[PDB]
């Protein structure tokens, strides 16, 4: 800053930088929420349990089970579509049923039932002989 | 001094650069009405 | 004239590209965010507009789900995902460059990976971090702000290497199998073969294809490496699915400019108000903010849904495209390009699909003397889709001169020599 | 009054005797050489010949066109005239055309006449405003206005949009015709 | 039936008449002429704006683009200008 200037804004107008009238230091001022959120259910007549997908958060060295999300629990991991945390992960590949994002499906099955996600299939295997 | 309007450029630190004066000619016109420095090729309506 | 015709001796095989946008980008609003941020006296003055942001997000999350459908509807048409064959030679017709190289580490082809190269987009990994937002600062990123004030994009359903993994199972089978499947159960036929049937559809006979194969091929061939050094030349080929991702991005970014407006308020600064005047101002001034950010949320919306159905338009046309071209051979003219369709090859491309026609081109003309019919022994002789020629008269196809000797089996005998203006008198073996 | 207020209407790149010569050179081309053009390099041919051809594609021999040319023709011709005379008696046969002109006039006239809102001022008129107000006060009356009038032309644009896109699926729809229909012999049942 | 067909002996030529819109008219719009007129004062108080002007605009100029491109693809389907032959006849068929 000049030594007239004060304040500092951005092309929104929201003022973004001050300077510390004790110090003289400069601080950049940033918002507190942040990031993107889904909700996957089975429907509320067959259950109350949820899973939560994170956009912009990254779990993949779940150590600390600072991470920006509301609550941990079982079965949390990184996919390519975010954090996804209360659904269990499967190898097996099936047609998708609740389409999370980037490949990803999500369902309802018997494990007791529980929420399960897992990678789409395309189609059908198939050989033949030119 | 003249009341007019200009649009003027901030440069990765707080110093103004650069400015373009709307009222010199219709190209600065133009400028100013597209709010950009650089026009590409090509026939563009200005103000009547 | 009315006398004289004109046939072609020779052909050539042209190849020509087709753009096509199929989907645009997904997004989401946080109506609190972008109107208050982080105020809490804002957030309840703004609860007795629910129905309207309600009514907004509504109309966005539509649009998300009809991107995904469209991505769907124009690239899944196949229930087997054939394999790539490992050889590529086809008597003679080279496919390297249009299907996937095991040893490279991409899974795309190499005209593919062009075309992927021909356009830039802002971002690829949707997903931005709280970290990397806050500590990059200085950069100003677009959409470090957008984010920020509350407009989210979402990721589609299907990834590239999924969508590339069908194109390739579209021309792999295409190759092996041609046009019966798509109409039920493929059936494997040898690439000739499947050149002579295509030639048969355009009214010309397949000995012709049989007998300039070679031809043909190194022709097939010249076309295929033409393109590939025409995209690996700097142009504006992919304008259509550049000029899509500039709208969607310019969308967002006026959209966050537009909060430094004041709408007849004594500031744009919600912290300002909040900071000079007490509740009763405070509480006019902002419900004038209110009133002027949710008109620009309404005009974003608006403007989406228009965009939204003309790309669904496209997707359509793109759909249509593929199961009349792709999946068989068409007669509409200048349907699935321009000439005499013989065959065409997808490839995906980012937020769309790009169509390479293969159509048969007559040329080089040459004039021969033609007669409505021919009179022999009182007898009026006529053609049925060919032509007399006089070089002696022969009877010849209208797409290639191939002359034949007059005889009973190629002509049909009709009345007398008297109706029939312009007939001329010869004999018939 | 268009004009004065703002509203400008840009000529089309084309004009009506470059649009012409396009159709003539079309009806030309096809009298003169059918559909081999438009495939490629253009085929002359006789034009019974090529009536023929275009009788063959629909599961009748040729003999038929060559023994009944005259009635064919004749035919032709009446039909022609018909055509004539029922473009020359007034009716409404152009009714989309005119409907197109008459929704973009009043389009305009009706972003011209909804100058005269208030909407909440004291007055719709900025020279009585100025004249009986000072600054302070005016500047709210104004900020108003402009409210108002933005809106107004947002109206307008939204509904220009709507109106493009209707207008872009018929011509399409026509460009395909004249591919399809013009420059070669369709199948498709009730197209052409 | 089960054991008859008719079929036809004779037949007709028709012609009939298509009509389709293909382009509407180009307009612009001048913001500060519509709203302010020729007042300073209103001018002055219509900067705050210029970016909801500016996507105005933008849209508008998308629109009359689009319009020419409409004409030329509809009737720019033609390589050559094939010149109107001086005669007119085609055995029979009366193309004046
Ligand atoms: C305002 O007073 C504070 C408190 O004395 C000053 O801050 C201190 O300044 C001294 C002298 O430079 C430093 O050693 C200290 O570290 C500072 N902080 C504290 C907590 O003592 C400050 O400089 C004064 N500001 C002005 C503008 O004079
Ligand atoms: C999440 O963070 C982890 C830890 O840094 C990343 O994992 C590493 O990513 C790098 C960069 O691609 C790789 O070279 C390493 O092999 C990865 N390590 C492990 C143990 O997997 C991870 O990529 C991050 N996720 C995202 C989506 O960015
Ligand atoms: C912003 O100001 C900084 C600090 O003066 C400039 O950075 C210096 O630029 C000079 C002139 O090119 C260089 O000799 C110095 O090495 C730079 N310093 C550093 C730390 O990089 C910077 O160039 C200015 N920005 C612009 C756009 O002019
Ligand atoms: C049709 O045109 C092709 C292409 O011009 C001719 O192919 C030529 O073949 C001769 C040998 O007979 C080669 O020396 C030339 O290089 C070829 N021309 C090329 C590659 O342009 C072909 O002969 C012509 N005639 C027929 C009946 O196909
Ligand atoms: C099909 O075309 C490709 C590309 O032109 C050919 O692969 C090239 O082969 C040459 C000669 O061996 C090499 O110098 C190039 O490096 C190859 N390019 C690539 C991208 O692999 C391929 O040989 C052709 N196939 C046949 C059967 O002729
Ligand atoms: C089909 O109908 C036409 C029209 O009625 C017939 O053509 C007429 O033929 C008679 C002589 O047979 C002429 O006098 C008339 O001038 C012709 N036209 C009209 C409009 O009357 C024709 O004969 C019928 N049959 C066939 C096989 O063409
Ligand atoms: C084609 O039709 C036109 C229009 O009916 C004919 O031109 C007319 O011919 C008559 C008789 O000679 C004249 O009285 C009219 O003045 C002409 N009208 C026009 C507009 O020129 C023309 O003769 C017909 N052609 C043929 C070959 O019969
Ligand atoms: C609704 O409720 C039952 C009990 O939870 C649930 O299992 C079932 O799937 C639902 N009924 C349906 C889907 O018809
Ligand atoms: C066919 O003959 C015509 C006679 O006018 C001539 O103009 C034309 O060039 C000839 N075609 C070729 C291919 O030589």
């Amino acid at each position: 800053f000049q030594p007239f200037q004060q304040f500092g804004r951005d092309v929104s107008d929201f003022t973004d930088s001050v300077r510390d009238p004790k110090t003289s230091e400069i601080l950049d001022i940033s918002p507190c929420s942040f990031g993107g959120v889904s909700v996957i259910t089975p429907g509320t007549n067959a259950s109350s349990e949820v899973a939560v997908l994170y956009q912009d958060v990254n779990c993949t060295d779940v150590s600390t089970l600072a991470w920006r999300i509301y609550s941990t629990g079982n079965n949390v991991f990184q996919t390519q579509a975010g954090c996804l945390i209360g659904a269990e992960h499967v190898d097996t590949s099936y047609e998708c049923d609740i389409p999370i994002g980037a490949g990803i499906c999500a369902s309802y099955h018997t494990v007791q039932k529980s929420i399960v996600a897992y990678t789409m299939s395309l189609g059908a295997d198939s050989s033949i002989a030119y | 001094l003249k009341p007019t309007t200009f649009m003027l450029k901030y440069d990765e630190n707080g110093t103004i650069t650069d400015a373009v004066d709307c009222s010199q000619n219709p190209l600065a016109e133009l400028k100013c009405s597209v709010k950009s420095f650089e026009i590409d090729k090509g026939i563009y309506q200005t103000s009547n | 004239s009315n006398n004289t015709i004109a046939i072609p001796t020779n052909f050539s095989i042209s190849i020509t590209t087709e753009v096509m946008p199929v989907s645009m980008a997904k997004t989401s609003v946080d109506c609190n965010m972008y109107i208050c941020g982080d105020s809490t006296e804002c957030a309840n003055l703004l609860l007795q507009y629910g129905s309207f942001c309600r009514q907004l997000n509504r109309a966005l999350s539509g649009i998300a789900a009809e991107q995904d459908r469209n991505t769907r509807e124009v690239f899944v048409q196949v229930k087997q995902m054939y394999k790539t064959p490992t050889l590529k030679d086809f008597g003679g017709f080279n496919f390297s460059q249009i299907l996937p190289d095991p040893l490279k580490p991409t899974k795309r082809s190499f005209i593919e990976d062009l075309l992927f190269n021909k356009v830039t987009l802002a971002d690829a990994g949707f997903m931005k971090q709280y970290g990397e937002c806050l500590g990059d600062i200085n950069a100003r990123d677009l959409i470090c702000a957008q984010k920020f004030n509350g407009l989210t994009v979402l990721p589609p359903l299907l990834t590239d290497d999924m969508i590339a993994a069908y194109t390739a199972a579209l021309v792999s089978g295409t190759a092996t199998a041609g046009w019966t499947f798509g109409a039920g159960a493929a059936l494997q036929i040898p690439f000739a073969m499947q050149m002579a049937y295509r030639f048969n559809g355009i009214g010309v006979t397949q000995n012709v294809l049989y007998e300039n194969q070679k031809q043909i091929a190194n022709q097939f061939n010249k076309a295929i490496s033409q393109i590939q050094e025409s995209l690996t030349t700097t142009s504006t080929a992919l304008g259509k699915l550049q000029d899509v991702v500039n709208q969607n991005a310019q969308a967002l970014n006026t959209l966050v400019k537009q909060l430094s407006s004041n709408f007849g308020a004594i500031s744009s600064v919600l912290n300002d108000i909040l900071s000079r005047l007490d509740k009763v101002e405070a509480e006019v001034q902002i419900d004038r903010l209110i009133t002027g950010r949710l008109q620009s949320l309404q005009t974003y919306v608006t403007q989406q849904l228009i965009r939204a159905a003309e790309i669904r338009a496209s997707a359509n046309l793109a759909a249509t495209k593929m199961s009349e071209c792709v999946l068989g051979q068409s007669k509409r003219v200048d349907f699935c390009g321009k000439g005499y369709h013989l065959m065409s090859f997808p490839q995906a491309a980012p937020h769309g699909v790009v169509f390479l026609h293969v159509t048969y081109v007559p040329s080089q003309e040459r004039n021969f003397t033609t007669a409505p019919a021919i009179c022999h022994e009182g007898k009026a002789y006529f053609p049925r889709e060919g032509v007399f020629v006089f070089s002696s008269w022969f009877i010849t196809q209208r797409n290639f001169f191939s002359p034949q000797i007059i005889t009973t089996d190629n002509t049909f005998v009709s009345g007398n020599c008297d109706v029939v203006i312009g007939i001329i008198n010869n004999t018939v073996y």
